[PDB]
């Protein structure tokens, strides 16, 4: 398995191990999950009530200091009742290292602002909002930031369809762009490509 | 492992001070700069004589469309829809029934040009080099259908262009 | 030997290290002590903090003291300083060595669905 | 603003200048809800109205009660000396 | 690269340079717009004998992260990673 | 069923809320029919606004009326600093809309929509 196989690194993933039992003793009031992937990539999965605590843990803490804000994140997964799940990617530049630190909301619970924490969720969690509908308590400027201005529906949500529900025009009789139901003239073609056969055996989910 | 842009301590004797004064009363970095911008006016120009001089293309550019034939007459497209299933824009429209020989050929092949992102997903996805994207870049239109291909749009720039076509597959096939 | 700069851009040059770092870690070790035993945060904080103290205490250099406390610059090991104290004096507050305050849905952290 | 007859005119001006109420059945102690008929946000604009005519900014914790000119005039009064 | 020598002078004197070794302008130093044929090499699987996928099969070696924990002494604290090494400064050019 | 609020314990805050984004649209509706320069009255303009209000005045969730009035309010920030244009305004008019049919037999003569 060695030219076309990617190199498996299991002294990062020795490392991050430790560290995610570290983190999961040391705040046990909101670390749900911790897991470490195959490609070395530590997830802490914790309760949307400690978003302020871990991550001013791990901003803060002299063997952590994930000083930087990579990237803000919510994904939708609508079989979920708690739809919307929050992924903070953060840097430490001391330790070179990265983790990953995961929560979850439905459409009603709000989700506390951590621009307390790190200033550049600011406009993340803002396009959080504007993307998903993820209300952020106590944000200093919460509104809009990508959509346009009359924009109804929060996009990114996957009930949400890839054209939208309106479409603009200007229109010269009232000397104005305006927005009308949208009416494609060709269709997106939904291609239904997946195969029938299992892929892969070691993500096989136990049956009912 | 690392360098210090602009970490400089200037030297304070008197004739690094005098220099300094000389740069700052007398110009001289501002006559440097035009110094630069007078060599650059006695260069000869880049400037090709456009539409006479001509950007140098490759042979693998990806510009206008064509289906292709075979060194018989007959097109190459056997309406797999290889083509229209990797196009990541889903320009192409594929429409096949079996003909009056019973072939396995297409009815409709459009390729929206206002929707294709000039990628050649679909001229690598295609088994039998039956589309390709040609070398013309130069087929800029005055109404936005003249830029709705059809299938006989699509055949016939591959009889325009195909003299040139084959020679460009023939420098690049063996890198493909 | 007075370091000219720390070459971060906002982050002044500390005249006296050792006894800010000194100031700093058992101003730590004393918010630390109110937080109870058990506690991870607490054990691994009085860890680490007694063990860069040690550091601090055993080595009157600067440059070496940087150099085995292996924190970069001191300044910004002055500046982590104050961060964990921040983040130990937010912690009494907190209180995180509690139980788990809610579990979870329980397909929350399934993947795939 | 100086006696209660001039602030419960105006207020009745206000009211009949008002088009969905019905100047007619509008008397002094009428109801806004069961009586004139009316939304709550037809209220609301009243107290708008209100604050228009009368120069001063009304609260929600006390115009949610005000249900009848008699209390609309009563409130103005109470925060003037009259 | 027709330029006269007056001119050639006037120009590398008026930028400081010797512009005529490195001109922005290409000549016949580049290469020819036909080329002969290549013969690719073929990668390491390319054989014919103890190449069964399943010794070389990547995306079947990847695996579901494992659960370091879950909610269903004196020992040492620990860091995600060793503490990053000092960047050395440059021995090509440090500007020092 | 015990869910964390908003900003509203119960409906009665709410309804509070509600209220003093309606009387903030209200008090706004004449000066952006001015300085937008809109072809509509300011009364036409906020019987728009009480439309709009009475769309969503069957909901008795406090937190989906907390976010109806949080959506509401950041719509009056886009109005008031003109961020807004004046077609994002003119919108709520749905004017190049032609009448759909609304009975079912003009339903029925146009196609197939129920
Ligand atoms: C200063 C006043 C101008 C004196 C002439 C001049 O400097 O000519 C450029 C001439 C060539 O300069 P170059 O940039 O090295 O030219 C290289 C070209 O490849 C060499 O030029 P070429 O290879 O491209 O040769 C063809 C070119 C030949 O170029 C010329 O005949 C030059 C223009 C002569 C007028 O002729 C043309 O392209 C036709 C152009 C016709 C119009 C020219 C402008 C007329 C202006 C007055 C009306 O300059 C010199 O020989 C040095 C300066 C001489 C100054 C003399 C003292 C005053
Ligand atoms: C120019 C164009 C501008 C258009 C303005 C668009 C504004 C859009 C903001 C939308 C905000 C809302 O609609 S939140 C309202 C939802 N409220 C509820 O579901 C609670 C029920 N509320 C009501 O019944 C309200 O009428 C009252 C006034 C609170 C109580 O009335 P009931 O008593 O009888
Ligand atoms: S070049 Fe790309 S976008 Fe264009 S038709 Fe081919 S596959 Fe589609
Ligand atoms: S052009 Fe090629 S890929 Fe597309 S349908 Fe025809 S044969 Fe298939």
């Amino acid at each position: 398995t060695r030219p076309t196989v990617r190199p498996r690194n299991d002294v990062a993933h020795k490392q991050l191990s430790a560290f995610g039992e570290y983190v999961a003793e040391i705040l046990p009031k909101y670390v749900q999950q911790v897991q470490v992937s195959c490609f070395s990539e530590l997830e802490i999965c914790i309760h949307p009530d400690g978003v302020i605590p871990v991550l001013t843990f791990l901003r803060d803490h002299s063997n952590a200091q994930f000083k930087s804000l990579a990237d803000l994140t919510a994904v939708d997964i609508p079989t979920r009742q708690n739809r919307f799940e929050i992924v903070y990617n953060l840097l430490s530049l001391r330790f070179n290292s990265r983790i990953r630190v995961k929560t979850y909301t439905d459409e009603l619970t709000p989700v506390e602002s951590s621009v307390s924490v790190y200033k550049a969720a600011n406009w993340y969690e803002r396009e959080i909002w504007d993307m998903f509908g993820v209300f952020f308590a106590n944000h200093p400027d919460l509104r809009r930031i990508l959509t346009d201005y009359g924009f109804e529906g929060h996009p990114f949500r996957k009930d949400f369809p890839l054209s939208g529900y309106v479409e603009l025009r200007y229109d010269d009789e009232v000397k104005r762009v305006v927005a009308e139901p949208v009416e494609l003239a060709q269709e997106f073609r939904k291609f239904d490509l997946n195969s029938p056969w299992e892929a892969f055996p070691a993500y096989r989910q136990p049956p009912e | 492992t690392y360098k210090y842009v602009n970490l400089r301590e200037p030297s304070m004797d008197m004739k690094s001070v005098t220099d300094r004064a000389a740069q700052t009363l007398l110009w001289t970095e501002l006559i440097r700069g035009l110094g630069m911008t007078l060599s650059y006016l006695f260069r000869e120009p880049a400037t090709i004589n456009y539409p006479f001089e001509k950007g140098p293309l490759s042979p693998r550019f990806r510009g206008e469309h064509a289906l292709r034939r075979y060194p018989s007459g007959e097109e190459r497209c056997i309406a797999c829809k290889l083509c229209e299933a990797v196009c990541p824009a889903q320009a192409i429209t594929i429409e096949a029934e079996p003909r009056a020989d019973g072939s396995r050929r297409t009815t409709r092949y459009d390729i929206d040009m206002t929707k294709c992102i000039y990628c050649g997903f679909c001229q690598e996805a295609c088994p039998v080099d039956a589309i390709v994207e040609g070398p013309n870049f130069e087929f800029s239109t005055e109404t936005h259908e003249e830029l709705l291909y059809n299938k006989e749009k699509l055949l016939n720039n591959g009889d325009k262009w195909e003299a040139e076509i084959a020679a460009n597959i023939q420098a690049d096939y063996l890198y493909r | 030997l007075l370091k000219k700069t720390t070459g971060l851009v906002g982050l002044a040059v500390c005249e006296t290290p050792h006894e800010r770092l000194k100031i700093l870690y058992t101003k730590i070790l004393d918010v630390l002590g109110h937080i109870p035993k058990n506690a991870a945060y607490r054990k691994y904080t009085e860890q680490i903090t007694n063990e860069k103290l040690s550091i601090v205490k055993a080595e009157p250099d600067v440059k070496k003291l940087e150099e085995q406390l292996q924190g970069g610059q001191i300044e910004e090991v002055i500046l982590q300083a104050e961060n964990e104290l921040s983040l130990a004096r937010k912690m009494i507050q907190w209180k995180p060595w509690e139980p788990l305050v809610e579990e979870p849905p329980a397909s929350q952290w399934k993947w795939p669905i | 603003p100086l006696t209660l007859e001039g602030i419960k005119d105006r207020v009745l001006y206000v009211l009949k200048l008002y088009d969905k109420i019905d100047p007619e059945k509008l008397s002094v102690n009428s109801h806004f809800m069961k009586d004139l008929g009316l939304d709550s946000l037809d209220q609301v604009e009243i107290i708008m109205a209100m604050e228009d005519e009368f120069g001063f900014e009304i609260p929600d914790i006390d115009a949610e009660k005000l249900m009848c000119p008699q209390e609309i005039v009563d409130y103005i009064a109470d925060k003037k000396d009259v | 690269a027709s330029a006269t020598r007056l001119i050639q002078g006037l120009r590398n004197w008026a930028s400081g340079r010797d512009l005529q070794a490195k001109l922005q302008l290409r000549y016949q130093e580049i290469s020819k717009r036909t080329q002969p044929p290549p013969k690719l090499p073929v990668g390491p699987s390319h054989r014919l004998s103890n190449n069964y996928y399943c010794a070389r099969d990547g995306r079947r070696e990847a695996m579901p992260p494992s659960i370091v924990m879950s909610s269903q002494s004196e020992k040492k604290a620990v860091s995600p990673a060793p503490p990053i090494k000092r960047w050395e400064l440059s021995q090509d050019e440090p500007y020092l | 069923t015990s869910v964390k609020p908003i900003f509203s314990r119960d409906m009665n805050e709410a309804k509070r809320r509600v209220r003093e984004l309606y009387r903030a649209w209200y008090r706004e509706v004449p000066n952006t029919v001015h300085l937008f320069q809109l072809d509509i009255s300011v009364k036409q303009g906020r019987d728009k606004v009480r439309e709009m209000f009475k769309k969503n005045a069957h909901v008795t969730d406090p937190r989906v009326v907390d976010l109806l009035v949080i959506k509401g309010k950041m719509e009056l920030e886009e109005t008031i600093n003109v961020w807004k244009q004046r077609t994002h305004v003119m919108r709520f008019f749905h004017e190049t809309e032609a009448p759909r049919p609304k009975d079912f037999l003009s339903k029925f003569y146009v196609g197939h929509d129920p």
